[PDB]
C-alpha cells in the first residue's frame, strides 16, 4: 500500500467542442495535482486484488508488461443480491455485462474464474475480434452513466508512475443505472507476472486549460495547489510580472456538523385527519391545529394516494429537513370540477362565496377521490355550498348563516318574489361522472425559519461543537460558521437574531435553551510577492491580520517573522537599507538578491550644513544640463455600434431592442 | 490602480529634497526663534511642536491596520464597524510611507531653508536677501532687525493658540476621512436590500427551495449586489482624481514658496511673500 | 465579455433562437440585452473619466509650451530643476518631449 | 426614458395595476423598479463628471 | 453539442459558399459567410466556438468537411452634410474600402 | 420597416420618414429629428442582408 | 422517492396513455409491482430490482 504523487496526470477533454489558440476555466470532478495515490503491485510473491471504494469516481493507471491488468468490476455489496458491471479483455475482444454475479474472491484469467453464474440480465456489448507501457483511465458515475476515459505513454521506469502531463480521450458512455461504490481489479496469473497499478481520487475543482493552434490540450493550471496557481487563475495568463498582488483572503473548510432539533416522540395524527369518518361542508368548514409531532408522511406510501398535491412556498423535496411554526388544517368536501378552484387567484362558486386562499399563501393542498364513501346508490345530499352573497369573501373567512337573500338587501320572506335561500345541495351519486364525483380536500398553512417550532422531519441530531467551523442546522436553518455562548438576552417568542445586514448571528439551542453567536470562518486579508515567473517560481506570502510572534496562516515553509505590515513568510530579513524595488508598505520593501529578501527603506543621502553667523560660500564653476520631459497629450478615439454589439445579425433580437428602449444614442454622444 | 496613486501623491510632495539635513542643534538664528516648528532633542516624539497639535485636531478611524480574528469574536458585543467590513470582504490597507518618515522630510525641509547645492548663508543676510525681491532697500531690514524678529516670534506664537483651540481649519482634512468611512459603511447596510427576490438571506433561501428553483433568485441577488460594488468604484475613482488635482497643487507651492520667492500674486500668502515653511498632517500638510 | 450568461440559459443568441419559441425566447433574449446594454454603459464611462486626466496633461503641456519654449521662465522647478535657460519641443505618439 | 419597456409588458403603472393581481403585478413592477434606478444612476454620474 | 444521428423531416439543399446566407447545420440556424477552413477536428467534435462563445466552425454532415462561419456585417461608415436647411445632398465615407 | 411620424397640433399625421432610404434617412431616426446641424457624424456599419 | 426519478436539469419530454382495455382485467391483474420500503433515496435514472 506505498504511496506516491500523480504530479499533472489525470486531465481529460471536458466538451466535444473545438477550441484553439485559447485559454478555457472549468469546473468539474478533477484530479488535483501531486496527490496521493496507493500503489498494487502482482508478483508471484504478492497478488494484490481486494475492494477498494468509488468515492465519487477514480483515476485508474497501469504500469506493467506482458498484459497483466485485464478489467474491472464495478458493484455494491460484490454479491449476487446486487447488479454489478464487468468490463474485461479476455484476448479475443472487449466484453462488457452488467449483471447479478455471483462474484468470485478470486477473479483472475489463466495463461477463466470470474463469476458462477448470471441472471437478471440488463446491458451487453462485444467488440470486433523495467515496464514499457503506462495505460491511464478515468471514471466516473453521473446521472446513470459511466463515463470512460483513456490514454496511453510509452515509459521506461522500472516500479513507479512516471512524472508528466498527458490529455486522456472519451471512449464509452454506459447507460448502466447502477449503484456503484466498490470496484476490484481482474488480473492474471501465469505465480504472476511483474506488473503494478495506481489509483487516485476525484475531487471538484477549477481547472485553466489551455488549448493549443491545433486542438490539443498542451498545459493546465490547478487554481488550488498554492497562492501563486490561484493568481493565474484570477489573471487568466501562464505569466506573471514581477510586483505584489491582492488575493483573496483567508480561507477555512468546516470540520464537522451539527444538527439540533427539539425533542418530539409521537408521530403526527395523519389517520385522524385523512381517515376522519365525517367531515363537513365547504361552507361551514372546520379547522384544527397540530401539536408537536414527527411529519413523516411516508407511512402514508402503504395506504393513502392522492389525485392532488401542490405546495407554494416551498420545494418538495425540501419538507423532511425542516421544521414548522403554527401549523394548521382545513377540511371539507366539494365536487370534482370544483378542486381546481383551490388554490390562489383563483375565481368561482367556492372561491368567492365559501372558501378563498391569500394571494401570498404558504402550504400544501391535498385532494383525493372518496365517491366509495361519500356516494349512494339511491343519493346522498348532506353536502352544501353557497351560491348566493352580497359581495365576496376575505381569505380565511366563513360565513354560515342561512338568511333568505334577495338582490339589492330589501330582506324578504322565504315564500315571495325574488326571495331565495343562499345554500344548494350537491347530490352526489353512484353512476355519476367523474366531473360530479365527491372530493376530499385538506388544506396545510404554517410559517417557516421566523419563529419557535413544535413540528419537525425525520433527523437525528447531534452533539454541540463550539470553537471550530462546522457545518450547522438549527431547526431547518443551515450555513456555515463557528459557535460561541452568548450574552444576549432572548424573550419567549423570539427565537432567531439578526444583524444590519440582516445576517443570522444568534439562535437558541432548541433542546437546552442556549443562546449562541454564530459567525464567519473566513477573515483576513492576504497578498503574494513574486519576482516574476519568468524568473522564479518560490514566491512570498504577507498576512495583514496575523501576529507570529494557532497560526491563521496556508503553511510555514521558512523565514517567518513579523513585520509593520504583517506576518510575512518566505523573504529573508537584511539590515543595510535599498530603494525599494518592490513596495510592500510601512515603510518595508522587497527585492530579489538568489532569494526574496526584505528590508526598510532609506529616505536619502544623510549630510550636515554647518551654520556661521559670518561665512558664506560662493559657486566659482558651472556646467550646461539638458533634461527630457514626457507628457500625454491625446488618447485613441473610439465609435460603438450598438446593435451589432447587441443581437449581432439577428433581426427578431434587433426587434427586441427596439422594444427595450435601447438608450444607444446618448452612449455615443459622450463617446463622439 | 488608485492605490499605487496615492503612494505617488505623497511622494512628489515631500520628497523633493534629495539631499536630508540634520537638524540644527541651536533653534535661534538671528534673534528669529525657530524652536516649536523642528523636533525636540529633550522631547522623544520625532515631529514637532506645531506638528503634535494638528495630529490631535483630527480623528482618525483606524490607529493600526491590523485587527487580528480572536479580537473580533472577543468582543462580539460591541457592534463594531470595522469587524462588519472585514467580515464581507472589505479592507483598508496601509501607506507606503510612515507617519514618522514624512516628519523626517519636514525637519529636513525647515533645516535647509534655515541653514542656506548647500550655499550655507546667515539667517539675517537671507532676509535682506529677501527684501530686495520685495521692492524694500536692504538697509530697512538692519536697521530694525529687533522689532521684525519680535514681530515674527509673536506671529509663529498667534498660530500656536488658534491649533490648541477648536478650529475649521483641518475641516477639509476630516472631511476626507469621512468620506471614506462613509462609502464603506454604505456597501454593508445594501447587503439588507431585496432587489426582487423573495429574500435578502442566502441562508434562508437555500433551506427552503430547491436547486432549479434557488437559482432563479440567487441570479437576482447577485444582479444587483454586483450593481453595488460597480457604483462604489465608481464614485472612488472620481474622488481619486479630485484628491489628484490638490496633490499636484501643493507640490507646485513646495517648489515655489517654500524653495523659492514668489512674485505671483496671492500664490503664497495674502500680501507680498517672503517665505513659507511646510507641516506635515494627517493625509495632507499645512503652510 | 460577450462570453457571461446574465441569468440565462445560455450566451449564444443563436443557440436560443433554435430551440425555443418566440414567447420562451423573448425571456431569455431580455436577460441578454441588460447585461450587454450595462457593459456598454461601464466602458463609457471609464472612458470619460480617463479623457478628463489626458485633458489635464494636455494643458500643462500647452502651459509649458508658451512658458518654457517660447521665454524665459523664473518659476523654481517648472522647466527643469536647475535656472532655465531655453527648451525644444520634439514630437513623440500621442505626447510630446520637452 | 419614462417610455420604455424594462422587460415588462407594458411601460405604463396604471395599465397593469388595472388588469392584473397583486403577485402578477409585483413581477412587472419589479422590472420597472430597476430599470428607472439605473437611469438614475447615469444622470447622477454624468453630473458629477 | 455533438453528433447526431435523430433528425426531423426536412430537405436539405446544396452547399452555397462565398456568399452571405440563411444556414442551418443539424437544426443550428443563423446567417453568415461559409468558406472552406484548415481546422482538424477530432471524431468526436461537431461543433467550434471562439473566445466570445460564437459559433464559427462546423463540420459538414454529409461530406464531411470542415466549414469556417463568419458574419456578412462589415466595416466603418459616415455621413457628411451641410444642413438640410441649405442643401439635402450629403457625402459617404468608408473607411475600410480601397 | 421602421418610420417615423409626425403628428401636429391637431393630432393629424402630416409628415413621416423612412429610416431605411437612404443613409441621411438613417441618421435622421436615429437623432429624432427632421432637422440636421452641418458637420460629420456616425451611422450603423455597412449591412449585407 | 423509490422507483423512479428525473434529474434536476432534465431535457426530454414525457408520455403518458390510458391502457385500461389491455392492462385490466374483470377477476384483477396482479403482475405490476412497486417498491415502497426503502433505506434512502434513489439517484436519477438508477434503478433497485
Ligand atoms: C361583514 O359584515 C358586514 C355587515 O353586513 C358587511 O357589510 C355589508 O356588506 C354588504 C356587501 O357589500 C353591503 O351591501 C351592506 O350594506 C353592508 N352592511 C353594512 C351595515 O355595512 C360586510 O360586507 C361583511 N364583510 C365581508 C368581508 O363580507
Ligand atoms: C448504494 O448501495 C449502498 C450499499 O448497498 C448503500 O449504502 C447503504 O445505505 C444504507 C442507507 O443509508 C445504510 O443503512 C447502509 O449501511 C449502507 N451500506 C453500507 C455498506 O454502508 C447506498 O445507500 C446505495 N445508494 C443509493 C443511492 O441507494
Ligand atoms: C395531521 C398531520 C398533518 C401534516 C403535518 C403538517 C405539516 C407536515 C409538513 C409538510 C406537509 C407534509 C405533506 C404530507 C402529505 C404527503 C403527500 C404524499 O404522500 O405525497
Ligand atoms: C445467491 O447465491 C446463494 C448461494 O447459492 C443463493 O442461496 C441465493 O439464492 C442467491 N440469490 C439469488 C437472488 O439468486
Ligand atoms: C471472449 O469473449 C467472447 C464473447 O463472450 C467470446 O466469443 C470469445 O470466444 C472469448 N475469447 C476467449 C479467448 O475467451
Ligand atoms: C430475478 O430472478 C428471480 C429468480 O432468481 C426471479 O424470480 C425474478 O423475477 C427476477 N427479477 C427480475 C427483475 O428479473
Ligand atoms: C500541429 O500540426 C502540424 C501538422 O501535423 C504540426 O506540424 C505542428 O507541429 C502541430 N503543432 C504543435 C504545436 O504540435
Ligand atoms: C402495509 O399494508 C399492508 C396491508 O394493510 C399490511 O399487511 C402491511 O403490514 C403494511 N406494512 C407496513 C410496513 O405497515
Ligand atoms: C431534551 O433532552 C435533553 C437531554 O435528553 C434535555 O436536557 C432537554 O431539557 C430536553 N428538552 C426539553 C424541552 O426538556
Ligand atoms: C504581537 O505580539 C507581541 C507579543 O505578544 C506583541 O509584543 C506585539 O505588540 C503584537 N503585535 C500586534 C500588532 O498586536
Ligand atoms: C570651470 O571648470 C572647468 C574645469 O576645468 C574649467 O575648464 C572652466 O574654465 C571653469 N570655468 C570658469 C568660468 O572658470
Ligand atoms: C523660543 O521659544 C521657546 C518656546 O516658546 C521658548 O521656550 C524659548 O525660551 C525661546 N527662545 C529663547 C532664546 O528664549
Ligand atoms: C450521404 O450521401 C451522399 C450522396 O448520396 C454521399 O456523398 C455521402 O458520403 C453520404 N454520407 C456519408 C456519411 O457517407
Ligand atoms: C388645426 O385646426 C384648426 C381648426 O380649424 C385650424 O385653424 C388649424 O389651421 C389647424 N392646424 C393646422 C396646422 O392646420
Amino acid at each position: 500500500y506505498t504511496q506516491h504523487t500523480s504530479s499533472m496526470r489525470g486531465v481529460y477533454y471536458p466538451d466535444e467542442i473545438f477550441r484553439s489558440d485559447t485559454l478555457y476555466l472549468t469546473q468539474d470532478l478533477f484530479l488535483p495535482f501531486y496527490s496521493n495515490v496507493t500503489g498494487f503491485h502482482t508478483i508471484n510473491h504478492t497478488f494484490d486484488n481486494p475492494v477498494i471504494p468509488f468515492k465519487d469516481g477514480i483515476y485508474f493507471a497501469a504500469t506493467e508488461k506482458s498484459n497483466v491488468v485485464r478489467g474491472w468490476v464495478f458493484g455494491s455489496t460484490m454479491n449476487n443480491k446486487s447488479q454489478s458491471v464487468i468490463i474485461i479483455n479476455n484476448s479475443t475482444n472487449v466484453v462488457i455485462r452488467a449483471c447479478n454475479f455471483e462474484l468470485c474472491d478470486n477473479p483472475f484469467f489463466a495463461v477463466t474464474m470470474i463469476f458462477d453464474n448470471a441472471f437478471n440480465c440488463t446491458f451487453e456489448y462485444i467488440s470486433d475480434a523495467n515496464f514499457k507501457h503506462l495505460r491511464e483511465f478515468v471514471f466516473k458515475n453521473k446521472d446513470g452513466f459511466l463515463y470512460v476515459y483513456k490514454g496511453y505513454q510509452p515509459i521506461d521506469v522500472v516500479r513507479d508512475l512516471p512524472s508528466g502531463f498527458n490529455t486522456l480521450k472519451p471512449i464509452f458512455k454506459l447507460p448502466l443505472g447502477i449503484n456503484i461504490t466498490n470496484f476490484r481489479a481482474i488480473l492474471t496469473a501465469f505465480g504472476t507476472s511483474a506488473a503494478a497499478y495506481f489509483v487516485g481520487y476525484l475531487k471538484p475543482t477549477t481547472f485553466m486549460l489551455k488549448y493549443d493552434e491545433n486542438g490539443t490540450i498542451t498545459d493546465a493550471v490547478d487554481c488550488s495547489q498554492n497562492p501563486l496557481a490561484e493568481l493565474k487563475c484570477s489573471v487568466k495568463s501562464f505569466e506573471i510580472d514581477k510586483g505584489i498582488y491582492q488575493t483573496s483572503n483567508f480561507r477555512v473548510v468546516p470540520s464537522g456538523d451539527v444538527v439540533r432539533f427539539p425533542n418530539i416522540t409521537n408521530l403526527c395524527p395523519f389517520g385522524e385527519v385523512f381517515n376522519a369518518t365525517k367531515f363537513p361542508s365547504v361552507y361551514a368548514w372546520e379547522r384544527k391545529k397540530i401539536s408537536n409531532c414527527v411529519a413523516d408522511y411516508s407511512v402514508l406510501y402503504n395506504s393513502t394516494f392522492f389525485s392532488t398535491f401542490k405546495c407554494y412556498g416551498v420545494s418538495a423535496t425540501k419538507l423532511n429537513d425542516l421544521c414548522f411554526s403554527n401549523v394548521y388544517a382545513d377540511s371539507f368536501v366539494v365536487k370534482g370540477d370544483d378542486v381546481r378552484q383551490i388554490a390562489p387567484g383563483q375565481t368561482g362558486v367556492i372561491a368567492d362565496y365559501n372558501y378563498k386562499l391569500p394571494d401570498d399563501f404558504m402550504g400544501c393542498v391535498l385532494a383525493w377521490n372518496t365517491r366509495n364513501i361519500d356516494a349512494t346508490s339511491t343519493g346522498n345530499y348532506n353536502y352544501k355550498y353557497r351560491y348566493l352573497r352580497h359581495g365576496k369573501l376575505r381569505p380565511f373567512e366563513r360565513d354560515i348563516s342561512n338568511v333568505p337573500f334577495s338582490p339589492d338587501g330589501k330582506p324578504c320572506t322565504p315564500p315571495a318574489l325574488n326571495c331565495y335561500w343562499p345554500l344548494n345541495d350537491y347530490g352526489f351519486y353512484t353512476t355519476t361522472g367523474i366531473g360530479y364525483q365527491p372530493y376530499r380536500v385538506v388544506v396545510l398553512s404554517f410559517e417557516l425559519l421566523n419563529a419557535p417550532a413544535t413540528v419537525c422531519g425525520p433527523k437525528l441530531s447531534t452533539d454541540l461543537i463550539k470553537n471550530q467551523c462546522v457545518n450547522f442546522n438549527f431547526n431547518g436553518l443551515t450555513g456555515t460558521g463557528v459557535l460561541t455562548p452568548s450574552s444576549k438576552r432572548f424573550q419567549p417568542f423570539q427565537q432567531f437574531g439578526r444583524d444590519v445586514s440582516d445576517f443570522t448571528d444568534s439562535v437558541r439551542d432548541p433542546k437546552t435553551s442556549e443562546i449562541l453567536d454564530i459567525s464567519p470562518c473566513s477573515f483576513g486579508g492576504v497578498s503574494v510577492i513574486t519576482p516574476g515567473t519568468n524568473a522564479s517560481s518560490e514566491v512570498a506570502v504577507l498576512y495583514q491580520d496575523v501576529n507570529c510572534t494557532a497560526w491563521r496562516i496556508y503553511s510555514t515553509g521558512n523565514n517567518v517573522f513579523q513585520t509593520q505590515a504583517g506576518c510575512l513568510i518566505g523573504a529573508e530579513h537584511v539590515d543595510t537599507s535599498y530603494e525599494c524595488d518592490i513596495p510592500i508598505g510601512a515603510g518595508i520593501c522587497a527585492s530579489y538578491h538568489k532569494s526574496i529578501v526584505a528590508y526598510t527603506m532609506s529616505l536619502g543621502a544623510d549630510s550636515s550644513i554647518a551654520y556661521s553667523n559670518n561665512t558664506i560660500a560662493i559657486p566659482t564653476n558651472f556646467s550646461i544640463s539638458i533634461t527630457t520631459e514626457v507628457m500625454p497629450v491625446s488618447m485613441a478615439k473610439t465609435s460603438v455600434d450598438c446593435n451589432m454589439y447587441i443581437c449581432g445579425d439577428s433581426t427578431e433580437c434587433a426587434n427586441l431592442l427596439l422594444q427595450y428602449g435601447s438608450f444607444c444614442t446618448q452612449l455615443n454622444r459622450a463617446l463622439s | 490602480g488608485i492605490a499605487a496613486e496615492q503612494d505617488r501623491n505623497t511622494r512628489e510632495v515631500f520628497a523633493q529634497v534629495k539631499q536630508m539635513y540634520k537638524t540644527p542643534t541651536l533653534k535661534y538664528f538671528g534673534g528669529f526663534n525657530f524652536s516649536q516648528i523642528l523636533p525636540d532633542p529633550l522631547k522623544p516624539t520625532k515631529r514637532s511642536f506645531i506638528e503634535d497639535l494638528l495630529f490631535n485636531k483630527v480623528t482618525l478611524a483606524d490607529a493600526g491596520f491590523m485587527k487580528q480574528y480572536g479580537e473580533c469574536l472577543g468582543d462580539i458585543n460591541a457592534r463594531d464597524l470595522i469587524c462588519a467590513q472585514k467580515f464581507n470582504g472589505l479592507t483598508v490597507l496601509p501607506p507606503l510611507l510612515t507617519d514618522d518618515m514624512i516628519a523626517a522630510y519636514t525637519a529636513a525641509l525647515v533645516s535647509g531653508t534655515a541653514t542656506a547645492a548647500a550655499l550655507q548663508i546667515p539667517f539675517a543676510m537671507q532676509m535682506a536677501y529677501r527684501f530686495n525681491g520685495i521692492g524694500v532697500t536692504q538697509n530697512v531690514l538692519y536697521e530694525n532687525q529687533k522689532q521684525i524678529a519680535n514681530q515674527f516670534n509673536k506671529a509663529i506664537s498667534q498660530i500656536q493658540e488658534s491649533l490648541t483651540t477648536t478650529s475649521t481649519a483641518l475641516g477639509k482634512l476630516q472631511d476626507v476621512v469621512n468620506q471614506n468611512a462613509q462609502a464603506l459603511n454604505t456597501l454593508v447596510k445594501q447587503l439588507s436590500s431585496n432587489f426582487g427576490a423573495i429574500s435578502s438571506v442566502l441562508n434562508d433561501i437555500l433551506s427552503r427551495l430547491d436547486k432549479v428553483e434557488a437559482e432563479v433568485q440567487i441570479d437576482r441577488l447577485i444582479t444587483g449586489r454586483l450593481q453595488s460594488l460597480q457604483t462604489y468604484v465608481t464614485q472612488q475613482l472620481i474622488r481619486a482624481a479630485e484628491i489628484r488635482a490638490s496633490a499636484n497643487l501643493a507640490a507646485t507651492k513646495m517648489s515655489e514658496c517654500v524653495l523659492g520667492q514668489s512674485k505671483r500674486v496671492d500664490f503664497c500668502g495674502k500680501g507680498y511673500h517672503l517665505m513659507s515653511f511646510p507641516q506635515a498632517a494627517p493625509h495632507g500638510v499645512v503652510f
